[PDB]
RNA sequence: UGUACAACGGGGUAUUGUAAGCAGUAGAGUAGCCUUGUUGUUACGAUCUGCUGAGAUUAAGCCUUUGUUGUCUGAUUUGU
RNA sequence: GAAUGUUACCGCAAUAGUAAUUGAACUUAGUACGAGAGGAACAGUUCAUUCGGAUAAUUGGUUUUUGCGGCUGUCUGAUCAGGCAUUGCCGCGAAGCUACCAUCCGCUGGAUUAUGGCUGAACGCCUCUAAGUCAGAAUCCAUGCUAGAACGCGGUGAUUUC
RNA sequence: GCAGUCAAGCGUUCAUAGCGACAUUGCUUUUUGAUUCUUCGAUGUCGGCUCUUCCUAUCAUACCGAAGCAGAAUUCGGUAA
RNA sequence: GUGAACAGCCUCUAGUUGAUAGAAUAAUGUAGAUAAGGGAAGUCGGCAAAAUAGAUCCGUAACUUCGGGAUAAGGAUUGGC
């Protein structure tokens, strides 16, 4: 059971909802309800249209904490050396100097 | 209680749901839970 | 109560749809325990 | 259906009554196709018959090769337009409505099918698979 | 589904089975680069952190890092592009690719280990592959010794044996610059 | 006279698509005063942006309610 | 809907009505039969047609939610906010109503006809028939389903005092 | 219009599987005629649309008998509206 | 005022605010609208209804009494500032 999206306002379409439009070129395109669909069909662009996700994600709205840092990452500093070639005689001439 | 005992196969068959829809009847419902449409939507300004 | 939606794998080995989800409406009746309050028995008479 | 149909059909929205005119999407010379009956419907007092994604019908090519003009001949249904709804719970329909000119066995006349295809009629039948680029 | 897990300290590699929707859930609407807890996909790998690096859905496309969705798409790929190794100068083919969002179609995940969780997992943290090749360059060497330019590399190259039967031979690099 | 009932108010749910007001280094540009500009200044300018997925509407046959306010014996008739 | 004491609740069931229909595919099976050409059916399964009774989660239609937004003409000094244009026009539009345009559901016992039979005389033989009797149909009677006799009926509650 | 009896023929052979001459006995009242009984101080004197119900001399569907029924297909007949 | 306009639509002056009334919004109506997919298959017949429309530009067949046919047909454009 997927879960889809809305292909003008961005929208999960849950099982059993809204339409689906199969355009000339076979592009498919899945609407959530009427509002998207007939929008949609009348030639109106997502992006100009203040309620859909397309429309804030370009105008940035209320993304706030995605921009926000994080704490992901590692330490790992572990000898292997190289084969056929004494992974022992490898750390003790690799006691350096400088 | 049926009054009498369907082979059917049609009944007999063992049902065992996935999902049950959960989004509003009074409108073209789009989220299951308020949690669902919180987390969507993201923060308004009523809230907190 | 009312109706809502349901998703549910298909058993019915044979049909197109067989191991496939399909959807489908169901209704729902609330249903708080009934409770007893009498018995009444009957008899056969010639007339029922 | 019938003949050459191999398997069943779940039954799908009629969107092309009698008098319909689908657009021929083979490259068999038709443009395109206006239908004259529905293969396997049935009786009712003013009821028109009605095809839909998937069934036969008998046709005529109203504009195309003149060869191909003036008779009548099988067709398969493999657009619709009028929306239907599978089993899946999805209501889905195309652009256009277009079939492809058949003989009773639901072999193509022609070679390809230009545009994309129901999967309900791919199923159904198997040249009409074949000559198929995206089916649904 | 399959899930191919590398542990770049040690160099190992493994592949794991799993078969469970709940199990595998985890990884779901995920994207390459995000990391995930551990003990979700099971109690073997307590505590341990993957990073998803990638993977092939059955069809076996891979994924491509930023393409989002979690569907296929067909892109035109050039030079130095993944999923794409141009067989002529300047030639771009237009390829069919896997979105970088984690669903149930993939065959298999590609992940790598970041934190060791509370237990060992077999082949992997207890075995320890050798880095194949050593230093070659001259401050290369230098600096997988920490030497200065007093030290003299030529005793600090590498020198792997080998045997002829009974030849025991050795033959170091070639130091370049 | 009580998990009473109703009128409001609140919260949910929904519909639209971003209110009024204010601000702006956004704006094809335009006037006016001189101290004629090494952003000169004062305003004006369809429209745009921000506060603002805002504002409005939401049971009249949607859901809900620890708040507010009020209501809670008039009439007629019936017997083996 | 008056009157069978009043009133209330729960029931019975006389009589009347009654409903389901047809096709295909898979499989049987390239089998039985056939020199060949060709070429079935019962059981099993998946769908369909025509009909019917509902129902509105979903999709679609409807729009005075005159709900939100947009537009022309004018009128209120401007602004805000509005009026008028037999519902001014347009896009979206909840709720309701609604569609083989949507979804869901449509029961199983017996007795029989034709007909094939048993046993069996008439008529020492013979006969399904004369006595007696078995099997049997989209039939019929029930089961189920809808009314419920307003002059068919049962069980049960409470039954007025100024 | 529909259904019989006789059985000369037809059907390679073979009257009656399926048919059937010369004759002949009937039934029907969506044919057309014959009549002129009712209506001329008026019974709306084509067809279609819609919609109910009824007949059966049954096209389909259920179950049967028969064949010049190998199978497939068909034809004849019964119970059947 | 809009506009080509004595058109339609809104306004000033003047004049009306008369037309039994209340409550509901069943069927069937009268009058006003909309409808997916199909597009005359409906019907005697496209009856009814829908479509078209102003202006600016571009473009314009047969045939002809040379006057026409002609807004032929076919197209693009149109607000605000
Ligand atoms: O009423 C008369 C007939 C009649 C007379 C008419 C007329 C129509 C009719 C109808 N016919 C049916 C049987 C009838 C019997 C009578 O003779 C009627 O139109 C003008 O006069
Ligand atoms: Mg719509
Ligand atoms: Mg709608
Ligand atoms: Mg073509
Ligand atoms: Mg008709
Ligand atoms: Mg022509
Ligand atoms: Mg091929
Ligand atoms: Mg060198
Ligand atoms: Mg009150
Ligand atoms: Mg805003
Ligand atoms: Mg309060
Ligand atoms: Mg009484
Ligand atoms: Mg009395
Ligand atoms: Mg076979
Ligand atoms: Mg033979
Ligand atoms: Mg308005
Ligand atoms: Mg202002
Ligand atoms: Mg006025
Ligand atoms: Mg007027
Ligand atoms: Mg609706
Ligand atoms: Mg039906
Ligand atoms: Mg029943
Ligand atoms: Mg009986
Ligand atoms: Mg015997
Ligand atoms: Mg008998
Ligand atoms: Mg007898
Ligand atoms: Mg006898
Ligand atoms: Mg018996
Ligand atoms: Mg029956
Ligand atoms: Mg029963
Ligand atoms: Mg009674
Ligand atoms: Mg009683
Ligand atoms: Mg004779
Ligand atoms: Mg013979
Ligand atoms: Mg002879
Ligand atoms: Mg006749
Ligand atoms: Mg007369
Ligand atoms: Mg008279
Ligand atoms: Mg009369
Ligand atoms: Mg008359
Ligand atoms: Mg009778
Ligand atoms: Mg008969
Ligand atoms: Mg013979
Ligand atoms: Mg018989
Ligand atoms: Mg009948
Ligand atoms: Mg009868
Ligand atoms: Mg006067
Ligand atoms: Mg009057
Ligand atoms: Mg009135
Ligand atoms: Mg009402
Ligand atoms: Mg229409
Ligand atoms: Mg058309
Ligand atoms: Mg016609
Ligand atoms: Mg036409
Ligand atoms: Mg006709
Ligand atoms: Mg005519
Ligand atoms: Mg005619
Ligand atoms: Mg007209
Ligand atoms: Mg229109
Ligand atoms: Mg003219
Ligand atoms: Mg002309
Ligand atoms: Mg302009």
């Amino acid at each position: 059971m997927k879960v889809e999206i809305d292909s003008f306002s961005g929208a999960k379409i849950y099982p059993g909802r809204g339409t689906l439009f199969v355009r000339g070129d076979s592009k498919i395109f899945r609407f959530q309800n009427s509002k998207s669909a007939s929008l949609f069909k009348q030639r109106k662009n997502p992006r100009r249209i203040a309620w859909t996700v397309l429309f804030r994600k370009h105008h940035k709205k209320g993304i706030t904490e995605e921009v926000a840092k994080k704490r992901s990452r590692k330490t790992v500093k572990a000898q292997r050396p190289i084969t056929g070639a004494s992974l022992d005689l490898i750390k003790e001439r690799r006691s350096l100097k400088p | 209680k049926s009054l009498y005992t369907n082979t059917s196969r049609k009944a007999l068959e063992e049902v065992s749901l996935k999902w049950i829809d959960t989004a509003s009847k009074f409108g073209k419902g789009r989220f299951q839970t308020p949690a669902e449409k919180h987390a969507f939507m993201g923060t308004l300004k009523k809230d907190l | 109560a009312g109706m809502t939606t349901i998703v549910r794998d298909l058993d019915r080995p044979g049909s197109k749809f067989h191991k496939r989800e399909v959807v489908e409406a169901v209704t729902v009746v609330d249903t708080p325990p009934v409770v007893v309050v009498g018995v009444v028995g009957y008899v056969e008479t010639p007339r029922g | 259906s019938g003949n050459g149909a191999q398997g069943t059909k779940f039954r799908i929205s009629l969107g092309l009554p009698v008098g319909a005119i689908m657009n021929c999407a083979d490259n068999s010379g038709a443009r395109n196709l206006y239908i004259i009956a529905v293969k396997g419907s049935g009786s009712r007092l003013n009821r028109l018959p009605a095809a839909s994604l998937g069934d036969m019908v008998m046709a005529t090519v109203k504009k195309g090769k003149p060869e191909l003009r003036k008779k009548v001949m099988p067709a398969i249904v493999v657009r619709q337009a009028k929306s239907w709804r599978r089993r899946d719970g999805v209501f889905l329909y195309f652009e256009d409505n277009a079939g492809v000119i058949a003989n009773p066995k639901g072999e193509m006349k022609g070679s390809a099918i230009t545009g994309p295809v129901g999967k309900e009629c791919a199923d159904l039948w198997p040249r009409v698979a074949s000559n198929s680029g995206v089916v649904v | 589904m399959k899930l191919n897990i590398s542990y770049p300290v040690n160099g190992s590699q493994k592949t794991f089975e799993i078969d469970d929707e709940h199990r595998i859930r985890v990884f779901f609407d995920k994207r390459i680069g995000q990391e995930v807890d551990g003990e979700a996909v099971g109690d073997e790998f307590k505590g341990y952190v993957f990073k998803i690096s990638g993977g092939n859905d059955k069809q076996g496309f891979p994924m491509k890092q930023g393409v989002l969705l979690p569907t296929r798409i067909k892109l035109l790929l050039t030079k130095n592009v993944s999923c794409y190794r141009p067989r002529r100068d300047g030639e771009r083919k237009r390829k069919s690719v896997r979105g970088a969002i984690v669903g149930p179609d993939l065959a298999v995940l590609a992940l790598v280990i970041v934190k060791k969780g509370e237990q060992e997992l077999e082949g992997l943290t207890d075995t320890t592959v050798p880095k194949r090749l050593g230093p070659k360059r001259a401050n290369n060497i230098r600096k997988f010794f920490g030497l200065s330019k007093e030290d003299d590399v030529r005793d600090f190259v590498i020198r792997r044996e080998v045997t002829k039967g009974e030849k025991t031979y050795t033959k170091a690099p070639k130091i370049q610059r």
